């Protein structure tokens, strides 16, 4: 129980800095994934739209419905994020 | 190149298939799809998506075949004249 509200936080400030490109490789690591089904499911649902996704335009948006603060400045930085995973993921499927 | 290179394909294909049904982990992680998809550069699949490649592949036969065309035309005159020039000059001055 406090490590699905670490997982709370891990996947909101984990998403929110954009430092690091990636974010994703190790993000299907089984302790981790553990967590993440305690967790909140629609936090996790948005966490596979920057896992693989990308898009899921729904679920980019979830993150914005539970979770309101610190995601303002982020918002439109985190649909830029979605929009440079789709231009990889398109010629890689 | 064909052989040693398309077994260890199928070895390891045959692996990475099995990783779903057991012997999970290795995840790897997550080096194998990696370097996988640096081969994926091309693929190549149906149908070789050489339209680009096409002309260019005949085109860099070129000169391949042109200069086999033109070297064995003389070589040729090199080998066909003075191998007639020599033998008749032995064969029918002898006798």
């Amino acid at each position: 129980s406090e490590q699905q509200e670490r997982a709370f936080t891990l996947g909101l400030a984990g998403l929110l800095g954009e430092g690091v490109f990636n974010f994703g490789e190790l993000l299907m690591h089984p302790v981790l994934e553990s967590l993440r089904n305690t967790d909140r499911q629609w936090l996790i649902d948005t966490l596979y739209a920057f896992n693989s996704g990308n898009v899921e335009r729904f679920q980019t948006l979830k993150t914005a419905w539970g979770q309101q603060p610190d995601l303002a400045a982020n918002e439109a930085q985190l649909l830029r994020k979605i929009q440079l995973l789709c231009l990889m993921e398109m010629t890689f499927t | 190149h064909g052989l040693k290179g398309l077994n260890s394909k199928l070895l390891d294909i045959r692996s990475y298939l099995e990783k779903v049904a057991t012997g999970k982990l290795p995840i790897n992680h997550q080096i194998i799809y990696q370097l996988q998809d640096v081969f994926n550069l091309l693929p190549d699949v149906s149908l070789q998506e050489f339209v680009k490649a096409f002309y260019l592949k005949t085109n860099d036969q070129m000169v391949v075949v042109y200069l086999a065309s033109l070297i064995r035309s003389v070589v040729a005159l090199h080998n066909l004249i003075n191998n007639k020039i020599a033998n008749r000059d032995a064969e029918k001055k002898e006798g």
